[PDB]
């Protein structure tokens, strides 16, 4: 009745991106990335990894209001080291552990 | 009012189990272990045929 | 072998057990719910009635049919009719089927098995009503007496567990680590005694137990973790992991794309 | 072929109009459904 429609919670309507990333004035080298159509699934992935790579300085998230699927996600890292990358190769790196673990699985499997 | 596909709990399905379970009751006379033998572990998935109440049998004895 | 390392335990058709050692939690529990919610099946999504004398309603029983598992072997390579530059649907984008039954011999029961499909399969297996039955026909939908007439026509498309629960493949997941409480990242009810007021778990015969002389490991983080997998039928347990590894990954690809389209 | 109403009892598809009676090909019992659409109907499983 007033309930949206379900699949609003993964497809991006009429021009509007993914990701936003904003700059943060209170201190610097900081930034806050909003995602759009996403959740705990990938939000908290994201955090985990990021506390494995001791070069971030900060890494947290939040999820502005339940009734959306979106969350924001704010990190701050040392001196002249940009984010993006440190969140490219993490994530690159469960590529690769997941790469890993697709063949490790694979091999494990096929001993049945 | 028939069997739910699926169970409302977990997910698992239901569907196939009712005439199997209607007969290892008149003959085998079992409830626990029937269950058990026919796979339904967990009270979720469980609760759902034991609390099955077959209204439709009723219902079919009407005309249209 | 080194970094993270899998370890199956006992494996069937419809389950398979396993443990996921050296990884973060984050991650397995991020796992969890890719498999549980966003894993691409394939279920009946518009229901063209043509003649239902049943004692249930339209909607009733359309809503049944959307829950019943159907193939799903090669859903990979298929686009919603949405999407797909057909008005509306086609055999390139959706899978019709039909259901006619009638009442003639004065309780007749209809069972998935009396469904065709009418509609092209683009020549790969998928789209059919998975039967795991012995003879060959699950999931009774119902019976009917005298006259009562019957005629169906289903779509299928492909759809995940976000957008309905009559698409997930999951159906339960078990999920435990560290059976003795040793991380301590639970704080135990009791009585008088909690190791004997509280069941010990069958996964707690994986582990060696506490033993107290030894002081409280801090530094120690959330390593290996017990599950299992639970299946309906629909796709092979392995590709319910896979393909979940892969959406993730597809996911994690356009958030590299995306990405990119940023710089 | 073609059918409008059809009776409670006597099962048999009439059709009529005003003044004809309204009854049936056989059983007085003056009930009569108004027999499904042509045109197929599409439901949501929800
Ligand atoms: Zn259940
Ligand atoms: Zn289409
Ligand atoms: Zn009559």
């Amino acid at each position: 009745m007033n309930a949206p429609d379900r699949f609003e919670l993964f497809i991006l309507p009429d021009d509007v991106p993914k990701l936003k990333i904003t700059p943060d004035s209170r201190v610097p080298n900081c930034i806050i990335i909003k995602f759009e159509r996403e959740d705990h699934t990938l939000a908290n992935l994201l955090r985990e990894e990021l506390a494995l790579y001791p070069d971030v300085t900060f890494v947290a998230y939040k999820v502005e209001h339940p009734l959306f699927a979106n969350f924001v996600m704010r990190l701050q890292t040392e001196e002249g080291t940009r984010p993006k990358q440190a969140l490219e190769r993490a994530c690159a790196s469960i590529i690769n552990k997941l790469k890993t673990l697709d063949h490790k699985f694979n091999e494990e499997w096929n001993i049945k | 009012m028939i069997i739910p596909v699926r169970c409302f709990s977990c997910g698992k399905v239901v569907g196939d189990k009712w005439d199997a379970y209607l007969r290892l009751l008149e003959e085998g006379k079992q409830e626990g272990d029937a269950l058990d033998e026919l796979k339904l572990k967990r009270y979720c998935c469980r609760r759902m045929v034991l609390t099955h109440v077959d209204l439709i049998e009723k219902f079919l004895r009407y005309n249209p | 072998s080194k970094e993270p390392k899998v370890n199956i335990i006992n494996a069937q058709d419809d389950e398979v057990e396993l443990m996921l050692s050296d990884v973060n939690l984050s991650l397995a529990n991020s796992l969890r719910r890719t498999m549980l919610a966003e894993v691409p099946t394939l279920a009946i999504d518009l229901v063209e009635i043509k003649m239902n004398t049943s004692v249930l309603a339209d909607e009733f029983i359309s809503h049944r049919l959307g829950l019943i598992p159907l193939v799903s072997e090669d859903v990979e390579e298929m686009k919603y009719s949405r999407d797909c530059t057909c008005e509306d649907y086609c055999d390139e984008c959706s899978v019709v089927l039909e259901l006619s039954a009638r009442h003639e011999g004065e309780t007749t029961d209809v069972y998935s098995s009396s469904l065709i499909k009418v509609s092209g399969p683009g020549n790969l297996n998928v789209g059919e009503p998975v039967r795991r039955d012995d003879y060959d026909q699950g999931i009774l939908l119902c019976k009917l007496r005298n006259h009562q007439e019957l005629n169906i026509r289903c779509i299928a498309k492909k759809g995940i567990a976000k957008e309905h629960a009559k698409w997930s493949p999951c159906s339960a997941i078990a999920f435990e680590y560290d059976p003795h409480n040793k991380l301590k990242h639970t704080d135990f009810w009791f009585e008088v005694d909690a190791k004997k007021e509280w069941p010990d778990s069958k996964y707690a015969t994986w582990e060696e137990p506490p033993k107290p002389g030894e002081v409280f490991d801090y530094k120690a983080k959330p390593n290996r973790f017990y599950m299992t997998v639970e299946t309906t039928g629909s796709l092979k347990a392995n590709q319910v992991f896979s393909r979940g590894i892969k959406t993730l990954q597809e996911k994690l690809a356009n958030v590299l794309f995306e990405l990119e389209n940023s710089r | 072929y073609g059918v409008k109403y059809t009776c409670g009892a006597c099962a048999h598809n009439f059709s009529l109009n005003k003044s004809d009676p309204v009854r049936c090909k056989e059983c007085g019992h003056r009930v009569i459904y108004k027999a499904r659409t042509k045109r197929m109907s599409k439901f949501l499983t929800t």
